């Protein structure tokens, strides 16, 4: 099933040859997301075969807006557990915790995120991501993400799960 | 609803203003209005039609719906007002103002409505240099700006900062920059709020916000943020320009746009989470979850406002850092001290902040909490909250256009104080989303046209510059003309970019 609502437009991060070489030696990340129309910012639209994958693709969509995540090497693994009062706040806090992993402490960016579990009875989540510290000498500059917003946030938990999140840039 | 069924709530009040009537969205306490002339009108109605076109999934809320949703917040007085830069945001519309009666016990404060870039602002600097002095060294100057000012994601401040320095900057604002020698006393005098909000409490700023803000203090940011060398092209009000130090067409100015960075983003994020928790206790009905709010006197409301003020002091410290680095770059290129170059602050004015202000509502003076999202103060002549040098001209207004068109300086008016609670805009606003700009524009076409215009550019990612192209924003002249013809701001100066750095 085609879940993209737009034709594919891949953002170009002006890769150096060394960065192109770093990306060339790892398996390509499967991308199930797209950046949609929002007048002031950008709407993340991500999907998967499970709700877990729809969440992890949204996180990868968020990190894919900051840089070319294909240039990120899997040198370290980081855990993100969070909870909410419903799927929307679980999604909000899931993306917010990952944004915080990137924005403080160890300044970590994953090349891939995997959601290991979503407790839908208590709205809890376990996820991991592998990558390295973000470095301007190693990774290209995309767009900085300011925050996660609830604007027009949509979580669909049926046969082909998908989410829509507007993030502040 | 169908597009035609939506228009039944829309009336043109006058040549430059539209009315959004009650019932457009549920539970509107007051009507909505937005100020647009002929050119800006189509962009606003096309957003209503095309934001959620289909009957399925996806889409976003157009700005008219967000203006109406804001009109449903408890305690709002007069109107939910969209300023000429209005377009869809994430809670409030961008360019959306709302004031709340602080003596109404149901009045709320909306941190998700104020915005995540708390106290983001525009600072205009002047020089005694002319364009003829800069053109021989234009590309060198743009590079010097790029080398001095860190921009883009992952950037960190060049001057080392520790936690105590951040704690003092949260409390003192520009007073910290003055104490450490990064600012001049004249900068504070011509800065809004004198560059410091006294009720800021660093204890209301989370450890997470401080951990995010510490490396990013001294960085410009990304997105709409810019540092731009400009040239005066036209002086509509010589008296106001003379008070601002602008003497002649051809004079070089520098316009800087930056905010509270990750600290302010986290402060807003932390507050929104607290409001959601508080709404389980006191259940306030809001049409949009981003508008999660609490009563102003609530512990959540008071804690947010005190942390918001600290984030505002952070933004003033950051813009002082941008000014200090701008002065260093000009000094290196021209081998002249910044004082000898007259690199003084004309004004610093902010958006994305809530302020306690005195306003007359239906003949009675009232104390209001004025939310301004993507919109700024435009205080009239003889206002007590305006520096002495602008008591007679009115408050300076800074409207940045794009890196390839124009920017304007205006002055607040008495009619703006009456109609919009002294609110105007900070820029043109977007006409195309970033995603739609990619489909319509090519990065090489944008770079080449800017070079053909003699504009020097240094950006963090040149192959994404189409998302920030001049064609992506409204015509700034139409926005400025709407403010002028509506009487909510008065044209003073027209500026033209010659060099811009962006992240
Ligand atoms: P607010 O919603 O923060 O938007 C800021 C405002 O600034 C203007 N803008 C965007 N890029 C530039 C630039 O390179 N130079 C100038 N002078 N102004 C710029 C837009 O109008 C935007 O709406
Ligand atoms: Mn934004
Ligand atoms: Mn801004």
């Amino acid at each position: 099933a085609v879940m993209a609502q737009e034709e594919e437009d891949v953002r170009d991060y002006n890769l150096t040859e060394e960065q192109k070489a770093i990306k060339a030696k790892y398996p390509p990340v499967n991308r199930k997301y797209e950046y949609l129309d929002h007048t002031a910012d950008v709407q993340l639209h991500a999907w998967g075969d499970t709700l877990e994958e729809a969440f992890e693709q949204c996180a990868m969509a968020m990190f894919g807006y900051m840089t070319d995540t294909g240039t990120v090497e899997p040198l370290q693994t980081v855990e993100v557990e969070t909870q909410g009062d419903d799927l929307q706040s679980l999604l909000f806090h899931f993306l917010d915790e990952w944004l915080y992993k990137f924005s403080a402490d160890e300044f970590f960016i994953p090349r891939e995120v995997k959601v290991l579990s979503i407790d839908q009875r208590n709205f809890k989540l376990r996820s991991i991501g592998w990558g390295e510290e973000f470095s301007l000498s190693k990774h290209p500059q995309g767009t900085e993400v300011k925050a996660i917003t609830y604007s027009a946030m949509q979580v669909y938990n049926e046969e082909n799960p998908e989410v829509f999140v507007i993030i502040d840039i | 609803r169908s597009y035609n069924d939506e228009l039944q709530f829309l009336e043109k009040i006058n040549k430059n203003c539209w009315r959004i009537k009650k019932g457009f969205v549920p539970n509107m306490q007051v009507e909505g209005v937005f100020y647009v002339n002929d050119a800006l009108e189509k962009l606003m109605f096309e957003e209503l039609r095309n934001a959620c076109r289909g009957g399925g999934v996806g889409g976003f809320l157009p700005a008219m719906k967000q203006i109406g949703n804001v009109a449903a917040l408890p305690g709002i007085v007069h109107r939910s007002i969209g300023l000429p830069d209005v377009h869809s945001g994430y809670g409030f519309a961008i360019g959306n103002m709302a004031a709340f009666d602080m003596n109404d016990p149901e009045a709320v404060v909306s941190p998700g409505g104020v915005g995540f870039d708390i106290n983001c602002g525009v600072r205009l600097l002047r020089t005694n240099l002319d364009e003829s002095d800069v053109q021989p060294v234009k590309e060198q100057l743009a590079q010097a700006m790029f080398d001095h000012i860190p921009v883009g994601v992952g950037s960190k401040g060049v001057i080392p900062m520790n936690a105590k320095d951040l704690e003092e900057a949260l409390e003192m604002g520009v007073d910290w920059s003055l104490r450490e020698g990064y600012a001049w006393a004249e900068d504070k005098e011509h800065c809004e709020e004198y560059g410091r909000m006294l009720q800021a409490d660093p204890n209301k700023v989370s450890a997470r916000a401080k951990k995010r803000g510490l490396p990013q203090l001294g960085t410009l940011g990304a997105g709409n943020h810019y540092a731009e060398i400009q040239v005066v092209d036209e002086i509509f009000n010589e008296y106001a320009a003379k008070k601002m130090g602008i003497d002649h067409k051809g004079q070089v100015c520098v316009m800087i746009h930056s905010g509270s960075r990750g600290l302010g983003h986290q402060v807003a994020t932390d507050a929104l989470v607290a409001m959601e928790k508080a709404m389980k206790r006191d259940k306030i009905i809001v049409n949009d979850r981003q508008l999660a709010c609490a009563r102003i006197a609530s512990p959540e409301g008071q804690d947010y406002l005190k942390g918001m003020a600290a984030a505002g002091n952070y933004a003033w410290v950051n813009r002082s850092s941008m000014t200090f680095l701008t002065r260093q770059a000009f000094a290196k290129v021209f081998n002249t001290t910044p004082d000898d170059l007259d690199l003084h602050v004309i004004y610093d004015v902010s958006h994305n902040i809530a302020k306690v202000e005195q306003h007359v509502v239906d003949g009675k003076e009232r104390t209001l909490l004025v939310h301004r999202k993507g919109s700024t103060r435009a205080f009239p002549p003889h206002h007590p909250l305006i520096a002495v040098d602008y008591q007679l001209t009115g408050q300076p207004v800074l409207i940045g256009g794009t890196m390839g068109t124009c920017s304007y300086v205006l002055t607040g008016t008495e009619q703006g104080m009456t109609e919009t609670f002294g609110t105007t805009c900070h820029g043109a606003g977007r006409a195309l989303s970033r995603a739609k700009s990619r489909r319509n524009l090519d990065f090489q076409d944008v770079l080449d046209k800017l070079a053909d215009m003699g504009i020097a550019i240094r950006v963090a990612s040149p192959k994404l510059v189409m998302e920030e192209a001049p064609e992506s924003y409204k015509n700034v002249t139409d926005v400025v003309n709407t403010c002028h013809d509506a009487g909510i701001s008065k044209k003073a100066i027209k500026l033209r970019p010659i060099a811009v750095i962006k992240g």
